[PDB]
């Protein structure tokens, strides 16, 4: 759902030339609310203010809401980052 | 998914088999039979030696593995007496 | 050659495409009971829809 | 028509593959079909197929038939269900008692299982009837047959 | 009079004891079962009878007797009543290495603690190395056996062998290697013989087993769930636990049945003192319990419980097959 | 100190949540995994089966 989007403003910047604005945003920043991934919400929360953009706090403290959360819970990261490493270099053993 | 499928997924855990059962025995025999391997290959007093365990490990498959538990025993009890010893500050 | 063709159109002896699979989301609850456990089970679900 | 019942003849008298590597099962043979299976596969065999062959082979076509669709019915089940759990080690001819049995004694552990960890029997009940009538529209399974089989399970409980 | 030994933990097998003893009697040959137990068997005793063995209790004989692999028979389908397999002239052979070995699945650069971790490893390289030769070894005599019987059976010129394989496991990839490593190195007696081997995964391979056991004459396993699944599938179909008789081969050949706790049917039993009566020489006696086990099935129809149609007791069956030898 | 990451996984382990969990998935795991969507593009129900065991 943020891919399609994400390419309507790259058809709006670049293809057309028009510049997107806080409600483009806003609706951009409401689907990572949805979608819970937070470290995309804080791209898009830098992104606005570094377009002069100022997001809405109710979003924004959705957004350390999921943060908190996933930290408390352990879903910071994935958990096949989260696992040892083959000490022995295997072509199998990596995965590969 | 076709067909009017006759029975239900249903599972139990106690139905689920949960063993974890642990032989004796066999692991006997296959030691056994790398002692027999391994007796090949070597000279005269390590074939004695290896003789002599091969023999000793006969006597546990006759005993049904009792000679070895009492030498288990045997061992445990030692090091359950080393313990309390050396506790020189307790 | 209508009906020929129309017998032709169609392969029986093939398999017809499923449905499409969309994203797994994986709940943080399976998650947390089993964290290195559900890329073996996919993996082994990936094996069986190819082979099995 | 007569094309995917010649078809289906060649693949239950083995003279012919699937077109993949796909095994041969009532799921994976009736999902192509239009689930008129039987009724149709022997409507036209007695049509088109027997009469134009000598009885000699016709015999034994329909005897190797009846045999390939036993076998199918009986390929119906898993794998598991079949081994384990003990629905074949008696017999074909036993097959749908045990398979009865098994159903019968695997609703009263799950019963059992619901209100040892819940209680609260009138929500047990539920419980279990929420999870086999949702297992019977998964399998594609009448929900009449779930809530009959439900309540015959909790009687004998 | 022959001393064949007889295991037989369980109440069935003392009672079958006295069962086969008394069809033995009937049939008139010169031998004798002597009752011992799977854990003090006497050696050196090459063929023999048995009764179900559990799975420990096969490991343990296996590694006593040195055996590797274990056949089956199913020729009491044509026997069942409402035969859906007649005449099922097939035979599923099953390894045996997890069950003889359950077991097979399993810092500053310092002077010393290199050198120990030298040691360590020189020491399990030797234990896996030698680990992995027996398994090797009884890989080649399981599937070195089946190409055998395929070669000995009549061929149809089709001589089909599947071999089920499901990709994964260190077993399942062993088997993968000594498959090619067969093919590929000797391929005479197989490419004369026109004997077709082909490795296949389990859902592809039972329900070809299941429909169209025409089309194959030879069945290979590994010791994996897949492989006992299979195995134990075989033995239903061929007419149900207790109609089936298994067979036990390496260095030394046993027979026995396979049954359930709750099964009594000794046809499986029968057969087996049949095929070793066959083994020993006593050939017109095997065929005497033979037609035996016919006739009770067919004139009297004497079926036991367990089974469908009719419905009678283990001890009246018994009777019934002894007085028809005799 | 080798036992200070196993005094950690212990501290992560030690949870009643987790245990609620495990008391709540194994009575009841169809909850969980998207089993409507497998029984749907699964052509075999064996897989499905034999995913959930």
């Amino acid at each position: 759902k943020f891919a399609a989007m994400m390419d309507i403003l790259e058809e709006m910047d670049a293809r057309s030339g028009i510049k997107p604005n806080a409600e483009s945003w806003g609706y951009v920043l409401k689907e990572l609310v949805q979608a819970g991934d937070f470290r995309l919400g804080w791209v898009c929360i830098a992104g606005m203010k570094s377009l002069g953009i100022t997001p809405d706090q109710a979003l924004v403290d959705a957004n350390e809401a999921n943060a908190a959360k996933a930290k408390a819970a352990g879903t910071d990261f994935p958990a096949y980052l989260k696992k040892a490493a083959p000490e022995s270099f295997d072509t199998k053993a990596w995965g590969i | 998914v076709s067909g009017v499928a006759p029975t239900i997924y249903l599972r139990s855990k106690a139905a689920l088999p949960a063993t974890s059962t642990t032989d004796v025995r066999p692991q006997l025999y296959a030691l056994q039979r790398f002692a027999k391997a391994q007796l090949k290959t070597a000279t005269e007093a390590e074939r004695a030696a290896i003789e002599a365990d091969i023999a000793r490990y006969q006597e546990y498959l006759d005993s049904d593995l009792e000679k070895l538990k009492q030498d288990v025993a045997e061992d445990t009890a030692k090091k359950q007496k080393l313990i309390p010893l050396l506790d020189r500050y307790p | 050659a209508l009906a020929k063709a129309s017998a032709a159109q169609v392969d029986w002896t093939s398999l017809p495409a499923a449905p499409p699979r969309p994203s797994p989301s994986a709940p943080d609850t399976l998650i947390r009971l089993l964290g290195s456990v559900v890329d073996d089970l996919a993996d082994a679900d990936k094996v069986e829809q190819k082979y099995g | 028509d007569a094309v995917k019942f010649q078809t289906l003849y060649n693949v239950l008298t083995g003279k012919q593959h699937l077109k993949d590597q796909v095994p041969v099962k009532d799921c994976n043979l009736t999902a192509i079909f239009g689930a008129s299976w039987k009724a149709d596969l022997n409507k036209w065999f007695d049509s088109e197929y027997a009469p134009k062959l000598p009885a000699a082979e016709r015999d034994s076509a329909k005897k190797s038939l009846d045999l390939y669709l036993k076998r199918v019915d009986l390929t119906r089940y898993t794998r598991e269900e079949l081994t384990t759990y003990g629905i074949l080690a008696c017999g074909p001819g036993k097959v749908d008692a045990l398979t009865e049995k098994h159903l019968l004694e695997t609703g009263k552990a799950r019963l059992e299982e619901l209100t040892a960890g819940l209680g609260n029997k009138d929500e047990g009940v539920n419980a279990f009837r929420k999870e086999v009538e949702q297992e019977g529209k998964y399998a594609n399974w009448p929900a009449e047959k779930s809530k009959a089989l439900a309540d015959k399970v909790i009687a004998a409980s | 009079a022959k001393t064949i030994p007889f295991v037989a933990s369980t109440a069935l097998g003392e009672r079958l004891f006295a069962g086969v003893q008394k069809v033995l009697a009937a049939a008139k040959a010169p031998v004798s079962l002597v009752q011992t137990d799977a854990k003090f068997a006497p050696a050196d005793a090459k063929y023999l009878l048995a009764e179900p063995l559990s799975a420990a209790a096969t490991g343990e004989l296996a590694n006593k007797y040195g055996l590797s692999s274990k056949v089956t028979s199913g020729a009491a389908s044509q026997f069942y009543p409402n035969s859906i397999y007649p005449s099922l002239n097939v035979e599923v052979v099953q390894n045996l290495y997890a069950l003889s070995n359950p077991a097979f699945s399993s810092t500053v650069k310092d002077e010393s603690a290199i050198k120990l971790a030298e040691l360590q490893k020189e020491t399990e390289r030797n234990i896996s190395s030698f680990f992995r030769d027996e398994a090797n070894k009884s890989v080649q005599a399981t599937l070195r056996l089946a190409c055998d019987k395929a070669i000995k059976t009549k061929a149809d010129k089709k001589t089909v062998m599947v071999v089920t394989k499901p990709h994964g496991d260190a077993f399942d990839d062993l088997l993968a290697q000594v498959t090619k490593s067969e093919s590929d190195g000797r391929a005479d007696e197989l490419r004369n013989s026109s004997v077709s081997v082909e490795p296949t995964l389990v859902g592809n391979a039972w329900p070809k087993l299941v429909m169209f056991p025409e089309g194959v004459n030879v069945v290979v396993c590994g010791p994996n769930a897949s492989g006992d699944q299979v195995a134990q599938l075989f033995v239903g179909i061929a007419g149900g636990t207790g109609m089936v008789a298994q067979q036990l081969v390496g260095d030394a050949v046993v027979f026995t049945s396979a049954n359930a706790e709750d099964n009594e049917n000794p046809t499986g039993a029968l057969l087996a003192a049949s095929n070793l009566l066959t083994a020993l020489g006593h050939e017109a006696e095997a065929k005497k319990i033979a037609a035996a086990v016919a006739k009770a099935y067919t004139t009297d129809r004497i079926l036991p419980k367990e089974l469908p149609g009719g419905k009678a007791d283990l001890e009246a069956f018994i009777d019934a097959v002894a007085k028809h030898a005799s | 100190n080798v036992y200070a990451p196993m005094a950690e996984k212990l501290a992560l382990k030690s949870n009643p949540e987790l245990k609620v969990l495990f008391k709540e998935a194994l009575l009841q795991p169809a909850k969980l995994l998207p089993l409507d969507v497998d029984y749907q593009c699964s052509h075999d129900r064996e897989v499905v089966e034999a995913k959930r065991d």
